[PDB]
Parts: structure tokens; sequence; C-alpha cells
């Protein structure tokens, strides 16, 4: 029909989208949705969806994640984070479901990535990979794990947490998380081994 | 292991019963005020749409009401029964709603059905109305299978009233492939024209692509003026603009005007000794010896037939059953004249060997073949219907013949056998008694030229030719072909050039076998030598070869490589 | 082997009934050989010389 007819579907799209991603996804109805993605994308108009998508959720992620990440760097920061990504997780759940069906049309004629998968590209891009985000969560997950190893607990179920959320964000198989986590962790422990083997050559014998 | 059968029935009646019962029921949907309770189980297990409706953790998770819009209470109910029992009946209405419903509830099973009986329902009648539909929805292999379709079947109707309500991008897909059947480029241009002017000002920003599309031998003659009387007026951003916009976009002539006279020959004697037939083609103007793809499944003992539109079927056969060893089957196929296979079709009722193919009023007359059957009525007569895909039993032929040949003429069906004829009235389905041959012959052609019926040959063969009129009732000798002695010459009857040819082959004593065509003056009665083919390109073919004439497309087809 | 040209492509499918006398002439039967000499006694004559036959009669015996 009329641009001015899409544009208002899409318009209200994006505010329940939105009102989704701020908790409130109890008083919204599923089905006027699956009908306006359906009419949506039925007129040939899939790639406007598409960018008008991506913009909306590196929007609200910009917003939302990257300041309250970087408001809580000290305070239960690892925590946080986890928090967020199961919001985020939580709230890409429904909005997976409306447009799996948009992706089940797109993505096999257009040749894209699915939004499941955009969402997690993005995260990673504007979060995982933040100029700030990612050395400052290096510079922590190995002052932690140095402190374990040193002879002090520490919580560890938070830690199979953030190496779970960083495997699911690899989104192919264990291309980005490796080379994030093991690469520091690496030179980490070869410096922490290599001084405790001089240590121990000179205060003990072979017995 | 393979999970139990006996169980899994067992359990699946229980599946029906306890639906067609009233009793497990949490969720019923609410359509158009029709109650339809049934399980958050069976609906979601055909249906990617309801896993996502129920186990998403919406209002509706619990909720027990829900109000599905948009959709319609018979093809739920159909699409919900087949969830249920499994049968799912489509019949050739409801399908169009059934596929809508089906996309719209993402349900995978169903849609591969209806998308395969469309598949099999693609003809020339809604070639536009499932290719607009195929264009609604995405259904690449249907769209690309009505393309196909829809691009020789446009061409050769191009009036059907669906064909102005088509989206832009489908019309310049359609008009810019090189797939056109169409024996001028005249054609195109005016159906294009037609539909730009099928409606108002909506249609001139288009018409700066359509005609980008177009060669450029008619976007600087006639009907440019006319557009320009159609123009809204005082618009002077287009007829500027269409002054200097035809230099670009490389004139070069489409692949439509390629059908030339060709002579189609089937079960020819293969090449290589792996294979025990083949399927050639001789060129009368090119001189070349083109291939043909394979018989379906080496289907041997076959008729050929090709209508006024210029389409090739191939009816009955029998395939070598899984030494002599042969089985007789129905099969039913169509040739694509351009992907260079053979589509089937819809399967007769009774198989055939060497069966008679004759086409009339868009009918395919199958007329005798050895049917199995064998009873009183021995003979097995049946038409196919280009419309419906179907076939239709006709008036039995008043005697048991056999090697018989038929051709049409005047709208009706001449069968000729050994002395007898008899011309079948399609329009009161009855056969009334024709003129007597003086001479027993057998095994033998006859084509179809005109008003007239030229038996030729008969029984090898010989130069015998009893020409047949119409209009006049009677069987009368002309000439007999001047051919060298002590020969055995393969006759095969056959119409090209608006004029009434001869394919003979005829082998010496000890000689190999001589192709040589003549032209048979009609007002003369005597055969001209034509032109002479030579044995550099056509090899040997064997004798229980046919001829047909048909066109075809050199681009698209082969030459065979093949030694002199 | 160094041959000819089509020459001995045709006369080969040409010449069948001389090719016919020798192989009776290798099945060594005078009795056989004069029986298929009789068959195609005309054949022969398309030579003017029907001697030849004999002889290679007189040499076979």
């Amino acid at each position: 029909m009329d641009e001015k007819y899409v544009n208002s579907i899409w318009d209200l799209l994006k505010n329940a989208i939105q009102e989704i991603q701020r908790k409130n996804n109890s008083g919204l109805s599923f089905e006027e949705l699956y009908r306006n993605a359906y009419t949506m994308v039925l007129h040939k108009h899939g790639e406007k969806l598409y960018t008008g998508l991506r913009e909306v959720v590196t929007e609200h992620l910009i917003n939302k994640v990257r300041e309250d990440v970087l408001n809580s760097l000290n305070n239960n920061f690892l925590q946080t984070l986890n928090q967020a990504w199961n919001d985020h997780q939580t709230a890409m759940v429904m909005i997976r479901d409306i447009l799996m069906y948009m992706d089940r049309v797109y993505v096999q004629q257009n040749n894209v990535e699915n939004v499941y998968n955009l969402g997690l590209i993005i995260f990673r891009d504007q979060v995982v990979r933040y100029g700030c985000i990612r050395d400052h969560l290096r510079q922590t997950l190995l002052d932690m794990i140095a402190r374990e190893r040193k002879g002090e607990v520490v919580d560890r179920g938070a830690i199979r947490n953030a190496c779970q959320m960083l495997m699911i964000l690899g989104l192919e198989g264990r291309s980005v998380y490796e080379e994030d986590f093991e690469a520091p962790f690496l030179e980490m422990s070869a410096e922490f081994f290599q001084m405790e083997s001089q240590k121990f050559l000179a205060e003990n014998s072979a017995s | 292991r393979q999970i139990n059968t006996e169980y899994a029935v067992s359990l699946l009646e229980q599946l029906k019963l306890f639906y067609e019962q009233q009793l497990f029921t949490d969720i019923v949907l609410i359509v158009e005020g029709t109650e339809f309770p049934c399980h958050k189980m069976v609906l979601a297990t055909c249906s990617s749409y309801f896993r996502a409706m129920f186990m998403s953790g919406l209002s509706e998770s619990k909720q027990t009401h829900v109000h599905l819009r948009n959709v319609d209470a018979a093809t739920l109910q159909i699409i919900i029964t087949y969830a249920y029992t499994g049968n799912l009946a489509m019949n050739d209405s409801t399908v169009e709603q059934l596929y809508e419903t089906a996309c719209f509830l993402q349900v995978e099973d169903v849609l591969q059905r209806c998308r395969e009986y469309l598949i099999k329902k693609i003809n020339a009648e809604n070639c536009v109305r499932l290719l607009s539909f195929a264009d609604l929805f995405s259904c690449e292999e249907l769209k690309q299978s009505a393309k196909r379709m829809v691009e020789h079947k446009f061409t050769a109707v191009y009036h059907q009233d669906a064909f102005m309500q088509l989206s832009h991008d489908l019309l310049i897909d359609i008009l810019s492939s090189d797939n056109l059947n169409v024996e001028k480029e005249e054609t195109v241009r005016e159906a294009a024209m037609l539909w730009l002017e099928y409606n108002t000002e909506s249609r001139s920003q288009y018409l700066s692509s359509v005609l980008s599309q177009i060669r450029i031998d008619a976007l600087s003659e006639v009907t440019q003026r006319a557009w320009f009387q159609g123009l809204p007026p005082n618009d002077k951003s287009v007829v500027v603009q269409g002054l200097y916009k035809s230099m670009p976009k490389f004139f070069k002539p489409r692949l439509g005007m390629t059908k030339e006279e060709m002579m189609i020959f089937i079960e020819a004697s293969s090449e290589n000794p792996c294979s025990l037939y083949s399927s050639v083609c001789y060129s009368p103007q090119a001189e070349k010896v083109y291939k043909l793809c394979s018989p379906p499944a080496d289907l041997h003992k076959v008729g050929t037939v090709v209508t006024p539109d210029n389409d090739i079927y191939i009816a009955g056969g029998q395939v070598p059953l899984k030494q002599t060893a042969f089985r007789t089957v129905n099969c039913f196929y169509w040739f694509d004249a351009q992907q260079n296979t053979w589509f089937p079709k819809t399967p007769m009722l009774f198989v055939r060997i060497k069966p008679s193919l004759v086409c009339c009023e868009g009918y395919i007359y199958a007329i005798g073949g050895d049917s199995v059957g064998g009873e009183l009525n021995r003979r097995t007569v049946e038409r196919y219907d280009t419309e419906k895909d179907e076939w239709t039993m006709v008036s039995p032929l008043p005697c048991a013949w056999q090697w018989s040949a038929a051709v049409v003429v005047h709208d009706c069906i001449y069968v000729m056998t050994l002395n007898l004829m008899y011309c079948y009235f399609p329009r009161s389905d009855s056969w009334v008694e024709m003129a007597m041959r003086q001479t027993s012959r057998s095994f033998a052609s006859a084509a179809a030229f005109g008003d007239k019926i030229f038996y030729i040959g008969g029984l090898g063969s010989s130069v015998t030719v009893e020409i047949y009129d119409v209009n006049k009732n009677e069987w009368k000798m002309a000439a007999n072909i001047p051919a060298k002695r002590y020969s055995d010459p393969c006759v095969r009857a056959v119409v090209i050039s608006n004029s009434l040819c001869v394919f003979m082959r005829e082998t010496h004593l000890n000689e190999r076998a001589k192709y040589v065509t003549y032209q048979y003056d009609l007002e003369l009665d005597r055969w001209s030598l034509r032109q002479h083919i030579s044995e550099r390109v056509l090899w040997d073919l064997g004798r229980d070869f046919r001829c047909t004439v048909g066109k075809l497309y050199p681009s698209c087809l082969e030459e065979s490589p093949w030694k002199p | 082997k160094y041959t000819s040209q089509i020459v001995g492509r045709f006369i080969k499918p040409l010449s069948n009934a001389y090719h016919e006398l020798a192989q009776v002439y290798s099945t060594n039967n005078p009795s056989e050989l004069r029986n298929l000499v009789n068959k195609h006694s005309e054949t022969f004559t398309r030579d003017n010389n029907m001697g030849l036959v004999k002889q290679c009669l007189s040499s076979l015996y």
C-alpha cells in the first residue's frame, strides 16, 4: 500500500519492541505484532525492517547496557554483566520468535544471518568488544583467577556463567572466546607457573 | 531402531478419538465465532507458529481462549484434522487459501504437500495467477517452476486478465528474461504497451524501466508517439527523456526466434553399445544432427505427437523389468523445449505399446496400442485433456486393428489400417464408415497435408502411394517413388515447409544405409529431389524409429559428437 | 598395412561372394565348394572368366 501505512506499522512495532526491552512484556499483545510482521514482509519490505531492527537494537544497547556496565565497573561488575546478558537473552527470545518468521523468508532469500545471530553479533561488538569494557573485563578476570590460585576461595559459579556466556557469544564455535579469554590467561599462567617453578626448585628437592 | 508401527497407529487413533470426542481440551481456537477445541501438543507439532505462541511466555501462555484472526475456518479445520489424522484432502480450489494459512502458521509439511500439488497443477490458464501467488509468498522453487512455464505460456496467450495486475519487479524479470518463446519481437512490445496503458499515470515511472529491458529496434519506431498521445498533459520530463535515452543497452536478438522446422527422431540406433537406443534429430536448414534427451527410463515402443501449439508428448511404452525382459507401463511425459528434459504428467488408465498419438481440439488422442485388457473392446481409445490434466474415454472404434496409423484432418480423427478406415466425429462421439482401399498394406505411416490423407508405403515396405481425399471420399493412386531396385526403402511421411516431403532411407544389397529426402509435387504427382542427406553428419538410425514434424531451438540443444 | 584409402573400406562390403568363396575354400571341402559355386554361378559370371573358379577347385585338389 502507501508508504504512510507501512511507516505507521513499523513505528508501532518499534514502540512495541522498545516496550518489551524495558521489562514490560506483560501487557502487550503478540497476535497484533505477528499480523503486522505478516503484512510488513508481505509487501517485500524486509530490508527496511531488518535495517530498522539493527538500529533499534544497537541504540538500546548503547543507551542502556553500555552505560550500566561503565557505571558499575567496580560494584559487582561481573554480576551486572551477567544480569544484562540474561536480560538481553530473555528479551531477544520473543524478539527472535516474531522475527524468526521474518527470518524464514529473509535469510533463505537474502542469505544473511538470523536475528538471533544479529543480536549476538551486535552485543559482542558494542559490549564485550568495547574499547574500555574488554580490557576491564580481562583485567578483573585475571585478578580473581590469580587470587583464587593463591589459595583463598572466591566465587566459581559466576566464572562458569561468564565463560558460557562468551562461548554462546562466539555464535560459530570457539573462535572469539578462546582468543579473548585464553590468550591473556595463558600469558598470566605461563609467568605464574614459571615463577612457581623457580621458587620450588630452590626451596625443595626431588622428594 | 525404527519406532514401532503397531503402537504408532494405536496411539494415532487415540489422538483422533480424543479430538473428535472433546475431552482432554485445554486450548480452543476462536476463529470468526467458530469453536475449535484442540490441544497445545498437536497444534505445535505440525505448526512452527504455535510453538512460539504457547512456549513463549506471553499472555497467551496461560490464556485458554485465543482469537486467531485473518484465517479461514475451513482451512483451519483441514489443517487441524491433518495434524490429528494425517489425511490432507487437497482439491483443485482451496489449495490457494491452504497455502495462505500454511505460510501464516508456518506448517512445513503441508507447505511441501501443497507446493508439490501446485507444481503438478501449473498450466496455461493459471500460470499468471500462480506466479503472482509465488511472488506474494516466497516459494522460489514454485516461482522458478512457474516462471519457466509462465514464460512460454504468456507468449502464447498474452491475453489473460491477471497479467495486468502484476508487480513491476515481476514484469521486469519476465520481459528481460532470455527464455521467451516468440515468433517475433513485436508481440512482446505490444504486450508491454497494453500493460502500460492499462492504468493511469502510475505506469509512467515504470515506463522508464520497462523500455530499458526491451530491445531498441522498437524504441525509435512506432509505439513511441502512441505513448505521447497517452502522456499526462504538460509533462516535459518524459518526452525529452525518451528522446535521448535509447543509446545504451546493447541490441541483441532474443531466443524465441530460433524455432526451425526440424524432423524429430525417436528410438534411434545408439552410438555407444552400452545403451539400447537414443533420440536424435535432423536439421533440414542447418544440415546437422542435434542430439536429444533419452526417453524417460529408456521408454521404448512409444508414440509421438506435435500439437499446433508446437508441443511434444510421449505416451505408452514399455520399460525393461528389473535375455528378454520388458514390462509395459502407462506413464505419460511432456518434453521441455528449452530444458531438454521430459516432465512427467498424468499417466493413462491402460498401458500401451506403440500408441498412435493424435492431437485434435486441444485433446491428445491415443488410438489402440496393444492394450493389456483384451476384452470385447480390445481397443481402449481414450483422449487426454490439456486443460484439466486428465484422461477421458471416447467412443470405441468399430473394428479391432493392429499396427495402425492415425491422422487428424478437418477437426476429425482419421485412423488407417490394412484396408479399412473409420472417421471419428468428436462433436457427437461416433464413428462413420469411410472408403475402402484396394491394396492390403500394413506397417506404414501417413501424413496429413491440407485436406488430403497420403498413405505412403506399406506391406519391408514399398513405394506404393494411395492418396485419399476427405471432400471426395475416395482412394486413388498417383505414382510410385523412383528408388534403386533390389533395395528395402524405409518410408516416412511428414509435412514440412508447406509441402509433402518423404524421409526415405534405402539400403542396397550388402551396402550401408543411405539417407535422402524427396519433395512430392502435389499437382505434378512426382517426387522431386529436394535435398540429399550426406552420411558425414547422419549415421544409421535403425528400423523401429519414428519421425515427426516440430520446432526446436538449436541454442538449447547440443550437437551430437559422433564420427561420420 | 601401408594400405590405401576408402577403396579398402567399400570393396570388402562389395565383393562378399568372393569372400564367401574363400570362406568355404578355408573349410576345405571340394563337394561343398562345388555346391557353393553352383549356387553363386551367376555371381561369378560377371567376371569375363569362369575358368578361375575351376582353377580354384583344381588348386584345392
